[PDB]
RNA sequence: GCCCCGGCGAGGCGCAGGCAGCCGUCGAACCGGGGAUGCCCGAAUGGGACCUCCCGCGGCUUGCCGCACUCCCAGUCGGGAGGGGGAACGCGGGGAAUUGAAACAUCUUAGUACCCGCAGGAAAAGAAAGCAAAAGCGAUGCCGUUAGUAGGGGCGACCGAAAGCGGCACAGGGCAAACUGAACCCCGGGCCGAAAGGUUCGGGGGAUGUGGUGUUGUAGGGCCCGCGGAGGAGCCCUGGGGGC
RNA sequence: GAGUACCGUCGGUCGGAUAUCCGGCGGGAAGCUGGGAGGCAUCGGCUCCCAACCCUAAAUACGUCCCGAGACCGAUAGCGAA
RNA sequence: GUCGGUCCUAACCCGACCCGUAACUCGGCGUCGGGGAAAGGGAAACGGGUUUAUAUUCCCGUACCGCGGUGGUAGGUGCGGC
């Protein structure tokens, strides 16, 4: 089990995360890709972070958590990127995603954020 | 993003994550062949600059080789004392391209592009060569690397063509110095190096 | 190999004339890469005979040669004087 | 023998002579051990124009 | 030695002056161009060699196709690559001794002979993190000079450049990143078209980034702003003429 | 465009001399208010340039061959072989 | 068809992979696959005659092995001896 993985999600968190990308990505704003979701983050358009523990080599997502907990951004993880891309509306799969502009899926991200926030403390 | 940061983290890797992300995965290399194919490289940020596209055609080849320099074997017949010498002796290529050629070897169809170091040791080194099929369409088809399948570029690692085989036939130096090496080694009898 | 092609020669010699007689034989030269049973088809389409028996040797001048006999229903000389001789 | 006579004929009359000069050659092979001798080279080459021909047919 | 298209125009059957005979005027031999057949060994390759010969497994109707090793794309089918050869010339590595110094050890012979590997009809180099000096040049490569000079060396024997000046020949382009975000590439089958090319179906890849923009120095490019909206230089041959 | 520029040390090589180039070992950056060169090191001034990714014709070398020539030999000569 | 090769393994050898080597047509452990004995192991034929020149090979006479068949029985469902 890799190292940029600073906790546990169950079940719970992660299917809901997921599903909270699909309403997402079906009515409001999704960036799919590492490269996408650190410009957003950087430039603070990111609401949600979404990332894979299905991921070889880890220096692709390593960078991800220190800035988003910087930004005070949330983050979430989830153990495969073939689910999280097909939720996202791809054929391949992604190994990060941010949510932006959320619709239908505000409160999923509510709850998600104090568990996560319960979580880490 | 996201590539400034993986090269960040790799330009001393004693000071970042990844030093002992290497103590685990030299364990795990040590017991592997010598040459063996991966999925994705390990800098990607260092490939994609050196030339890598994830199309059909490129295939990504990890080397290992031993460290320090040569033993020569003895003499039968007699010397004179400038040449006995046999243990401080060292080579004239790099480990690197010495890598690059074994992997050439092993993958005869291929045609090597460029390589990258991934990680060292106390008896080894290892490399990340990139190497390229110059028969298939998807590579002809792009004008970046449809050169590759021209008539004089087959043998390039061992001509020298190689960016590692240029550092070691001193073209990186241009003017002052560099009285010896162009447009080859030969044309001055091996007095360049 | 294939009939019409394994047959070169019919031999001429003292011999083969006293086999003729006696035995109700054939001598031929033969193609080296032919078989007993290739020479057997042979003899029986270019002839139209019934064979018994095959004998085989190569020479010291690079050549098969065959001893032919047929079935006593049938006789060499009638073939032999078909043939030139 | 004249590929042009040779050329008004099927497939089948091509190896029926084939196969009847094939015996000719053999029989007079034998006989010369024991006049006209120039059968065995135009019987050859006969064959010869015979069998190219019927390679063209079958190839159109 | 077999076939076809052309030329030449009567004899022909190799070096090779014979006996006997055949081919050719329905155009030969000969010459130019193109096709067919093409035993076994050999990279030798379905598996084996004390003798260039033997022994086999599937599938279809005696006849045939397929089946080495290492690899790429796929994947239950298939499609492709490499391997060996080549006088001298070429790129990259490994590397002696005789000999000379009137002995010899540093030096010389010599980065030589020879060895190992990789390519071609040419290879290699090549577009300044350069040269230079109060003035300036403008990628590489070859000739003539610079010059037995600067400079190395038991400072001994000996070794040994470049810039520049005069000429041959001339030519410049692309990535990575920033900013966008599937707007993209390939295979196979089908319909237009003479073709170069364009349009639909099913698969392989690609968010670990396919495609676009972008490429440099007393800076260049992107984002923002305003104004303006000559990529139109090139591909093909149903065509009509010319030259070689 | 990073185990890179650079610094010390060992071996080889060069005309390259405290001032050539190649390799091993031990250390190691900045990164556009930036960075390199200018024949010992360092300080200042001035001048020139932007490395660590790729492609590229012409002028050149050869002659297992061809055309064409010759103050070349003329059968113990000339290629070993008329 | 019956003599011998062709089959089996021995001491030994090669190939592929693997590790080394600046490299290899060089060096080597292990795994796998394959070769290796015309005096070792090992299905089966003996006499007479015939030719200028062959014969356990051709002819006569009398026989034996291995594969495949046809047809009957033993047996499947039978006995004798402490």
């Amino acid at each position: 089990k890799p190292s940029y993985v600073k906790f546990e999600v169950p079940q719970e968190l992660a299917e809901k995360a997921l599903e909270a990308v699909e309403i997402a990505r079906d009515t409001g704003r999704i960036r799919k890709g590492t490269n996408e979701t650190t410009k957003a983050v950087e430039r603070g358009q990111a609401k949600l972070v979404i990332i894979a523990e299905d991921v070889d080599p880890e220096e692709i997502v390593a960078h991800l958590p220190p800035l988003c907990e910087e930004k005070e951004i949330p983050y979430v993880y989830v153990p495969s990127k073939k689910e999280l891309g097909a939720a996202a509306g791809l054929e391949v799969p992604a190994a990060s995603v941010a949510i932006i502009e959320p619709g239908k899926a505000r409160e999923l991200v509510e709850d998600i954020a104090m568990k996560v926030k319960e979580l880490m403390k | 993003g996201m590539y400034k940061y993986i090269r960040e983290a790799w330009k001393s890797p004693k000071k970042s994550y990844v030093g002992e992300l290497l103590k685990k995965r030299m364990i795990q290399w040590r017991r592997d062949p010598v040459v063996k194919r991966i999925e994705r490289p390990t800098r990607l940020d260092r490939a994609r600059s050196l030339g890598y596209q994830a199309k059909q055609g490129y295939v990504v080849v990890r080397v290992r080789v031993r460290r320090g320099g040569r033993k020569r074997p003895r003499w039968k017949g007699g010397r004179k004392p400038s040449k006995m010498g046999m243990v401080k002796y060292s080579p004239k290529k790099s480990l690197q391209w010495i890598a690059e050629e074994k992997a050439a070897r092993k993958f005869p169809n291929l045609e090597v592009l460029n390589s990258y170091w991934v990680g060292e040791d106390g008896m080894y080194k290892w490399f990340e060569v990139i190497m390229v099929d110059p028969h298939h369409p998807v590579i002809k088809s792009d004008p970046k690397i449809a050169w590759i399948a021209g008539k004089a570029h087959k043998g390039r690692v061992f001509r020298g063509l190689t960016s590692a085989g240029k550092r070691s036939r001193g073209l990186l130096n241009k003017g002052k110095g560099a009285e010896k090496v162009r447009p080859s080694i030969r044309a001055h009898q091996g007095k360049g190096k | 190999m294939d009939p019409y092609k394994v047959i070169i020669r019919p031999l001429v010699t003292e011999k083969a004339v006293s086999l003729i007689e006696r035995e109700n034989k054939l001598t031929f030269i033969v193609d080296r890469r032919a078989t007993k049973q290739d020479i057997k088809r042979a003899v029986e389409e270019m002839f139209n005979v019934k064979v018994a028996k095959v004998n085989t040797l190569v020479t010291m001048k690079g050549e098969k040669k065959a001893y032919v006999k047929l079935k006593p229903e049938y006789d060499a000389s009638e073939i032999a004087a078909r043939l030139g001789l | 023998m004249k590929p042009s006579e040779i050329r008004e004929m099927s497939i089948e009359e091509i190896d029926k002579k084939i196969r009847e000069l094939r015996l000719e050659l053999a029989k007079e092979r034998g006989v010369l051990t024991m006049e006209n001798p120039m059968v065995i080279r135009n019987l050859r080459r006969d064959i010869a124009r015979l069998l190219t021909i019927k390679r063209e047919k079958l190839r159109e």
